[PDB]
């Protein structure tokens, strides 16, 4: 069980080196107890957002035209591709990694509680003769 | 002796998805283990990852509902979660508006991917209320060691 | 000398599914017999099944449509029909007003199972007449030992 | 030593399909070559095939769109290009009138077959301009000697 | 070739031992020839509708809430799910074990010829003016 | 109360035998608990259709002459004798096991409805000028 | 302890009358035997016999059809055919002319008698090609001491 | 020492049914009396009752012939004719047009009662002119006690 | 100490044959139970089980029309209805042309069957609407231990 | 010898107490000397007739439809239902508690020496010319 | 083993004696060995026509005036009364005692084989231009 | 390396033989250097469309007829199955190998530039007051 940081050999059993981080890959392991790793720098269109000993770097990710994302973020060597929202702009998350661009909800004969949130639409509160549906104050009758 | 498991979505738990073995044509054989509804691994090598999901809908919802299911890595060589395969449906094109005809969608995924020891392998979902538990051999996850 | 079979569908019977071995790119090796339209394996052991079936339909009819594809297993520790994989898809969500723009669905079925000699595993489908024989690989059923 | 390859789609070339292998949780192993996009295989063997593409698709556009996913083989035993695998799918039935909805729409094959040596296999698609690059796992094709 | 109710042995292949009855599956193999097999009772959400020397239960069905389907008989030890339609429904199969539940035909300036069955809808006889499309009665003109 | 798949003895009610499975009688009891029961093949003629610890096995039924019914199956040792009609026969059940087969009424100035199936006549619908009378289209006047 | 004797008709020889043990719901105890078709008591007492002769017949003949069922005693006190009990039957009144509709006729016999050692009973009918050998329960034969 | 009557009509008054003891194959045994072509019981349990009656004609009658076999009970805790057994039959369909065909039918009642000291049972029937006198066996009456 | 049973039809109930024991002449003792239109033996032994129904008839119908009275046995050994007696009456030869004569027709079953414990006897017919319920002793049910 | 109207009790022969009246039925026995019976009423569809102590009511008649009989009186508790023909109609008995309801036999050709009574046809008495024949009259020739 | 014409005593089975003879009856066991046997002479209607040591006689049979039958022969003490047909009459066995008296088929175009025998119809052959059909001569055009 | 027109021996790769023509599949392997190859004719439904050593013929295609495709020519056994379109109907090719069949675009105000070739639509130019639109002549206004 060796110390924080180092993984072990996947050959000779007894000897652990420590891991590449961020921004670069495993290209050869350790050429001996001590040595240092040879770690290389991610190509283009490549990277690692952690310390790692993979033998290649994760493709970094690419923001959905057809959802209304924009890339906040270039897809740099340590770390993914960043995809969010234009101005006035909420996501809506389908799934853990997978969100929606969605204009804020202006309020119509009505007032705003809270604010566009990154992650929440527009909170709402309509008045006497007006009531709430789908985030939006329609009449009563 | 090769590591294999194949496990089947659990028909008596509704609103979530859990995998069993236990049950007719279900292994989980050769070192192969299933904690927190995720599979671990026993030995470095090649793997081909499989699963199958069923989403069952009665009628079209008035909201667009997408469906996405992942197989993703948590492996001792990152230590974060990996997508291995993804996959995202659109069930429903326009709302309903009159009878509410029933819709099924399967999605699969499929693929061959090198794997150390101690890695895990989680077959998520975006909408458990939409499983289909009607059958068995409808949703399933596996993976067999090659 | 591993049991291996794949089969592909008949171009030639309209109107139902009947699976050949003596064309190219289909297989019947080490054991596997093509028996009543279903596969017999020789031996016991861990088998990848897999299937792909493709529905073609010109337009979308009035009435609602369901295909089921189903991998379905008698083996001779039950001696009854079980369900390996199924998948169920609904082609059609509305009625055509106009041209009928043709809709091809695709299903693909895939799983590691144990099996025991003598057990018959069968492909079935519940609308044969929208079977797509137009070109190869389009529906295909196969077994391989592993 | 098993000839292994397991390639994923290019997400920096927008309006084509190319294959890499020098990323992670890709492999060509023992022997497997990537030439002209397309995968030559080392030795004579069962080797199985598979693939999975995504299409995405921002509304529904007023012609009919289909989606065709073909694995072909071109071997040193006919020398002409043969649909070893093939799907057909068609994302939409009507025009959007409105807010254009996503559709996504996933298509895998996999198969068994018995290939030669320098035979190339070659996954294709009929819209390139569809395809989803927005993360890995998605689009990918890979063959396994067995 | 063994006398029926019995199957061959996996290991030794020359002694045969009867098969697990309904609602058991097999635990272990015959100790010997001449004792009994190792039998065990299926768990819950488990059965075995046949005799079998299988080493686990199948999994009983479910019955389909989009289907209309209610659950006429529970999954017990031996016996599957049943599932069926209420009063006065049809069940309609789309294959050999999926079907959908739907109203039976009444009447309408029609008799009827034949009851609603169990798997079949209305037949109904339409008079002078009226004639039958999709088992409803509507004025020719 | 013994699991599921076996039967208490008659003499010494604390000790449960497995039942006899399809095609076999008993013929001796337990020799002690844990071993198996003497079930022997029924002969020819006998049968039994499920699990069973009865003394001897059932007469399996016959195929009646007088109502056209056809040996679809053979009495075989553990499945009864399987009666039905020839081709464009349907079989008419005056009782739960008594049945009588009748040719398919083909439709005359009229048309089908819903083929003959095997427990139901032809559905025929006539036209105009004719009237359905005993599943055959007869005119008016 | 008490002789007891329910046999059946046997259903495999067509145009005889012969009487089985060996079967469901059928007796043969303490002391009774069954010998030549008939039924020999083991001890001098107050038996019930019974007896039911269920006739079948397609359609009417054009001659007049007489049906007889008879139990007859055979003792060692009288040495000669003495009949305990007797029916007779007319099944059909007219020939007919058209469809040939089936005819069933039951005929029950059923006394108590004094019996001596050795008595031999038997149970004779006169149309023996008329029998009904389709299901159990219909011919049969007993005697019961009390 | 069990209560036991057989007894069988007579055979010489034509027009009545008369019953007998004193012939073969007939008892009046421990307490059972014949009084008044009546059986009394000579103790309260539970007795078998049986009767057999036989009714036979030259050809079918213009008006139609209804005939009725009743076993009726007069006991000392009601002191009117109560109805056991009863059954009706009905011979002839239609008239005879030529040569007069005989017609012959059974009629057998058969129970358990629980029946008082004293209590009398008569079996009588609606025809006597039709009665069966040609041989023995045919028409006759009985309790057992048991 | 006798298990005995004698059960009359109910004669309010018309269409369906439901049987009675609070009545007159009609006996339920010594542990038979009568469950579900059905009697229920409570020890193992000898039954001499009997029956009777009478079919009444205003004419003869157009179609052929018959008459099926069976004694059946689900017991504990075998978990299956099997037909202990059985017989089949054919009350019309030919279609009334004038006045509708009236037909009766009774079928008797009886005989001495083997009885575990546990077993129930059901007594059912193919035409209930054709029962006689004008008077009592006409449809009755009975079974007595011996 | 006990007096008349009391039955004698079936334990301890050597009390006697009364018979229950028309419409009661015996529920339990005499509970000492000169005590009242328990008597209770019949319960619908049963009746007695007569004094009696037995321990269940006789079932009460129906009229058979398919011989023309009509409910004259309903089935009350100690009164049997009374069954009748209707106007114009005499009763013929088959049996002693067996009638069928015929039509009065109308006069042709020949005068009534007797009316239609309630268990006998019309006697109708031919002149010249005419004789009777199943209480028809026809012409000789 | 006693000799030919002699009954073991029902009780005391060491002593046998005489069966009676035909026309007579037990009437009382041998009151000890070497006595005769209490044979009675049967009553009117009753017969015994072997020798037997039954304690009634049989009743003797009545001919079937609807089979044409007549009484050839009385019902005596020793034999059975004997049923026949008249003159140019025969007999058909229905069963092995039933028979039903039908004339003699007279020959019409044809010639007697064999004459009207006891239990046999009239046998006749026709000739040129007639064949038989239910033993009766008929032409074939 | 042998020459054009052979293939290597799969056992003993020493020996050469030359491939089987179009129509022909390879049954044996080659008995002996200089001698003539195994070459079958295909069977129905089968076919080769060039030189090869197959196991077995390549399976001919059918005419989709939800795409309105006809067969121009019949699955011999050299040559594929032709489809195409019928007369005033063009291909368009959603796949290489998948095409569906669509009338001509007949000119309605405005001239034919192009005739309808075999896979290519009619190219049509309006007029003055007409602009081009899904290859149909629409008004501007």
């Amino acid at each position: 069980v060796c110390p924080q940081g180092k993984y072990i050999h996947p050959q000779n059993n007894s000897i652990c080196c420590t891991k590449c981080h961020k921004g670069t890959y495993l290209y050869n392991d350790c050429p001996g107890p001590g040595q240092d790793t040879d770690c290389r720098e991610c190509e283009s269109g490549s990277f690692t957002a952690s310390e790692n000993h993979l033998r290649h770097c994760l493709s970094c990710s690419k923001c959905r035209k057809e959802m209304g994302q924009v890339e906040i973020s270039s897809c740099t060597v340590d770390r993914d591709t960043v995809c969010g929202c234009r101005k006035n702009q909420y996501r809506h998350y389908w799934s853990e990694n997978l969100f929606q661009c969605f204009n804020c909800s202006l309020c119509l004969n009505g007032t705003v509680h809270l604010s566009c949130q990154e992650k929440q639409n527009t909170v709402c509160t309509c008045h006497a003769g007006f009531f709430l549906r789908e985030n939006e104050c329609v009449s009563c009758s | 002796d090769k590591p294999v498991a194949h496990v089947v979505a659990n028909p008596q738990a509704e609103g979530q998805l859990q995998w069993l073995n236990r049950r007719a044509n279900a292994l989980l054989a050769n070192g192969v283990e299933l904690r927190d509804n995720q599979l671990v691994v026993p030995s470095e090598g090649l793997y081909l990852i499989y699963s199958q999901v069923l989403f069952k809908g009665q009628g079209c919802p008035s909201t667009h509902v997408l469906l996405t299911h992942t197989i993703s890595r948590i492996a001792v060589s990152y230590q974060t979660k990996v997508n291995l395969l993804s996959a995202i449906k659109s069930p429903c094109q326009r709302e309903t508006p009159a009878e509410a005809k029933p819709w099924y969608e399967p999605i699969y995924l499929g693929g061959v991917f090198q794997l150390e020891k101690g890695d895990r392998l989680s077959a998520e979902i975006n909408r458990p209320d939409y499983l289909d538990f009607a059958e068995s051999g409808q949703v399933y996850f596996g993976i067999i060691a090659l």
